[PDB]
């Protein structure tokens, strides 16, 4: 089940279509959750710029617009308690933390491998992570599920934008209930996410 | 059911900004910027995108108080044109610039800007490059404030600026912030964080 | 020359006042509009989500253990686990959840108020609690019986991992919401002694708010 | 038929305050009360609950009685909200307390305050605990007044407000009071106790 | 720009005028209306109500022994047992009722006023009592054979023991209600030779009030 | 006989409504009508704040809301002659005297024993008792009637409000006429008063 | 004598409003308009 | 007042020379009028 559709509204049509590959099912590299982890964020445009089919009509082609079905899921066992919020976040601005530095390219693009939080409580944008479950969320509890499923919509001011300098929401994953184990247990358990871009539009093939 | 809706939640005029005018520099400008002061900053954050209408009031003084008949030029600069450089300069007789005429003594400018960002709605929230992540399609012109005269008086001058909005319309809503802030980059302090909740004597005491 | 007298209340720049201004670019046409998900419409829309309350709001406590309420199979049954009050006005849990941060903008409000508990143990690790729901002017019950007879949801962990309270009534001493360790928390052996519990608060469909104000927060 | 309604008994306007500005304190403060004067008050105390819109009217004037055109600010502060504390402090410029810019030349200042009590009437007998027995429930608000300048000038000011209400609805009669009043609690003199009626010659005499 | 000039009255402030002002909180909705009974429309509704008057405010007397008209059983008949004047605006008995109160805030009135006398004595004592009434411009009778013969009421203790006399007219030299001792006060043995009667007046369908004024009371 | 509607209003039903024994008939202690005697009143929500299921569900329930008949009666023989005013005042403010006091519980909420008038004439209030008869009254004339009934629905600004800190109305029995007798008769006639609270709503079960 | 109040923005010489102005010769007809060919309506037409 | 609340009759001479009160049920610690 956890089917979530994200404010209600699903990933449409209005370029070029292709929706042959592009819509397949992209994997991205397992996270460790560790007892001290503090949670990671990804970027989606920026995480499937360069996996296939869907990386070589984002960087060549100028405008782009879809959908996304995402799917984490966190393999742990029946004796490994903890609780992981996953929650999509339009416009994502990852801030910086100085008492102006000017974060880098490896924070707000971090890339298919994705960042960690320095500051989770603040969510790394001064905002109280508490009041992060406005946004479309998903708990996934050790005890209850594993697959946490959101179905989000092209959230954009803009009919069409570009897929290599703009993020168009970001997803972050955080430890809220920190992962605990006893003596001989798995130290730290994947985290998996696949996504299915539903009904990607493509404009302006540049070279 | 009227006190809670978006219109009615941002419909107030406010203090966005104090000028100050010399006569001895001759003029003063100010960007329009919604930014300027926390508590107006934190209500147009707690949403992703935005399409309003402004109103701006001016209520220009003397430095004691007194308001001798003086003739005043509030000059709009859209963006894109050129900002006034000096008192006497020709950015101040362009046309196309719209402008208003009052005296010291009249009641205050009240003039109406409407929705003119080149997307469908502003945003605060940029995510990607054009903290960084400033988008230029909220910029939403400049005010320009000299005294109209053949000879340059010695008379000094501070004006305010308030602002309302209307027919406001909001997406995506996200967290307030918690943080203080650090004017256009939600920069935060890594060391000072300041918790949400004001810390009590124990968890099982209920004040 | 129709005849008109400048009746009082002329020449003066009303703050609050809904009037029309002459507009700056007149003709001028805005950016027609597009269809935007997750259109609002009213500050209750953002008020009926549920978020979380920092209850272990206590000193010595870092960022992400002060959402935490913490549950530990060395604590006798009968006992108090955590208490805290439920108007979301006043500074305390609530001042980091979404309902009680949007009241904080306003003067009065007047609702039912929902909050959820989830537990967040291993699978393997059951227990139950109490969660009594103290009126307002009632004193903090001491015991846990006393907290019984009232308004309580019976919350065993093995059937259900979130539970909910509708509380009746609230407006503007407040009401007062208890964790009580109803029997124990059993542990099967190779599995942590301590788990932790998150409290989540929203509003209900008889939610209202009346005249705004300006927040201290800044 | 007319002249005997509780509307039309209840309306007209009347000084209500006398507040007196000085500008070396640099602003002064007034809450909103119906007992402040005596004539008024007899009248509002002869019925238990009372429903109506208050329109305040501020006719300002200076120690001589000339009128610079300064400029005013009158600052409505409901109930909650604090009231400022200095002529420059932060309170003055919070949008969501209503202000109303004019200036000494121009005609009084008039506004119109709503029925806006937690309760569906006010009350000012109130028998119970929150002579004591004071009603939080009946507190109308605040009214505030400063010069607004980049430097304080000085003037000194006096200022007289004029209160009229409408659309007044009563409940519940009781009598006009008789003994002299003592400012909220209906306390009197044990001792000096005035009779309601003059004394005569004797029972026999119509005169 | 349509033609119009500032006709004279302008840029005064009228303390009388009925003419609107800009709301403070537009678009902001009061409390709804409840029920509350008692609900009152005017003044004369207020007037209707019989009300004590003081007619004994003679000097020498105390706070409640003010209201009491004193009758005993050592008073000859055709003797005169108090007197007081109709107009309830001018000082006097009526400055202690209601409807004398309310009065005053006005400057005119014109109606007819109901005077009531209900008696307070054993109910094995009885007795008889002349009121009568002497129309405006008519000095205060010495006689009560004099007093009968105009507008008058026979009041008989045995039967009842509340009278009520309306009095046909009066307005803004004002009319005069005398208490006779018609007979005696007769009195049982082991039983008080000394009684009371308390005097009460209200308006009728015909009152009505023009021009309002400030009291003088306070 | 001696049946008045206070207002034209009955008790009525909008909760808890138990309605089997709360709404019996309490009789309170009866008051020695003296010769010096000046009056006493009853706070009616105290009046009944311990007398069995009432008391127990005033005490223990945060809101009520409840109508009252009332019977008061004077047993006295045919040789005595006095009047007595019953009087239902709601919200009966009782008032210090001082020439500032505060009175004290035990006058402002006397309990089911009742309090004495220390000023009748001004009925503690400074308001003049002989316009007292602006409430639904009843007289007591030892030669007429000897029971005086006043059905007093709920009179109060809002549906529902507690019974403990708030008193709804207050019940006055003052001898306007000094109770006189002769040599050897009863020197104190007694006052009973019994109380049905009709159709009786209680919410918010404290403990 | 209707009742009216100087709400704020009078007593200002706004450029970009269009509002109406009292002519300087009331009543006074221009010359009846001639077909001249070439006419425009809009930019776009000298833009294509 | 604390017989008040049980089961009762308001007795007055004046009015009723005679009264009755009906016990609801009693069996073979006792019940006290």
């Amino acid at each position: 089940a956890n089917i979530v559709l994200a404010y209600g509204e699903w990933p449409e049509y209005c370029p070029t279509r292709p929706d042959v590959s592009v819509n397949r099912f992209y994997t991205l590299d397992s996270k460790m959750w560790q007892e001290n982890s503090t949670g990671w964020y990804w970027k989606f445009p920026d995480v499937l710029n360069k996996t296939g089919v869907f990386g070589q009509n984002a960087q060549f082609h100028y405008l782009y617009r879809s959908g996304f079905c995402l799917h984490v899921q966190c393999n742990a066992s029946k004796f490994h308690q903890g609780a992981l919020l996953v929650a999509v976040i339009p416009e994502f601005v990852i801030a910086g933390r100085g008492s102006a530095p000017h974060p880098g390219f490896t924070t707000t693009f971090p890339g298919t491998t994705g960042a960690t939080f320095h500051d989770p409580y603040v969510l790394d944008s001064g905002v109280p992570l508490s009041q992060a479950l406005i946004y479309p969320h998903q708990w996934i509890n050790l005890r209850t599920n594993n697959c946490a499923t959101v179905i989000v919509p092209y959230i954009n001011a803009v009919p069409f934008d570009s897929a290599i300098n703009h993020s168009n929401f970001g997803l972050i994953v955080i430890p809220v209930s920190p992962l605990k184990y006893s003596s001989g247990a798995t130290t730290a358990i994947p985290i998996t996410i696949t996504i299915a871009p539903l009904n990607s539009e493509f404009g302006g093939l540049r070279q | 059911v009227l006190e809670t809706t978006i219109n009615h939640f941002f419909s107030r005029s406010g203090l966005v900004g104090v000028v100050n005018l010399t006569d001895g520099t001759g003029y003063a400008t100010w960007d329009i910027d919604i930014m300027g002061f926390v508590q107006l900053r934190r209500k147009c954050e707690m949403f992703t995108y935005m399409r309003f209408n402004a109103e701006f009031t001016f209520v220009t003084t003397t430095k004691n108080g007194e308001a001798r008949p003086y003739m005043l030029q509030y000059m709009y600069v859209p963006p894109g044109a050129p900002k006034p450089t000096g008192r006497d300069a020709f950015q101040w007789q362009t046309a196309t610039n719209p402008s208003v005429f009052v005296k010291l003594t009249d009641p205050p400018a009240q003039v109406s800007v409407p929705f003119m960002s080149p997307a469908s709605a502003y945003q605060w929230f940029y995510d990607g490059y054009p903290t960084y992540g400033l988008c230029p399609n909220n910029m939403m012109g400049t005010f320009a404030v000299r005294v109209v005269s053949r000879e340059a008086s010695q008379l000094k001058l501070q004006t305010r600026v308030y602002m309302k909005l209307k027919h406001v319309r909001a997406w995506v809503p996200r967290p307030i912030r918690s943080q203080p802030y650090l004017k256009n980059f939600p920069n935060y302090d890594s060391s000072k964080i300041t918790n949400s909740a004001r810390d009590r004597s124990s968890i099982k005491q209920a004040n | 020359g129709i005849p008109a007298e400048l009746r009082p209340g002329t020449n003066q720049f009303l703050t609050t006042d809904d009037d029309t201004a002459a507009p700056i670019l007149p003709g001028f046409t805005p950016t027609p509009t597009i269809h935007i998900p997750g259109e609002v419409h009213s500050l209750l829309e953002l008020c009926r989500v549920e978020t979380i309350l920092e209850v272990n709001n206590t000193t010595e406590a870092t960022g992400l253990t002060r959402l935490l309420i913490p549950v530990s199979s060395q604590n006798k049954a009968d006992e108090l686990c955590a208490a805290f009050m439920v108007d979301p006005g006043r500074i305390g849990p609530w001042q980091s959840t979404l309902v009680g941060q949007i009241c904080r903008y306003y003067t009065q409000w007047s609702g039912s108020l929902k909050v959820t508990f989830m537990f967040t143990g291993s699978f393997m690790a059951t227990g139950k609690m109490l969660v009594a729901y103290s009126p307002p002017g009632s004193a903090q019950p001491a015991n846990r019986e006393t907290a019984m007879l009232g308004t309580h949801v019976i919350w065993d962990f093995g059937l259900q991992s979130s539970v909910s309270l509708v509380i009746p009534w609230i407006s503007n001493t407040a009401g007062v919401v208890t964790l009580w360790y109803q029997t124990n928390y059993v542990v099967p052996p190779e599995t942590p002694g301590e788990a932790y519990i998150i409290a989540m608060g929203a509003a209900q469909d008889n939610f209202t708010l009346k005249i705004c104000k300006d927040t201290d927060e800044v």
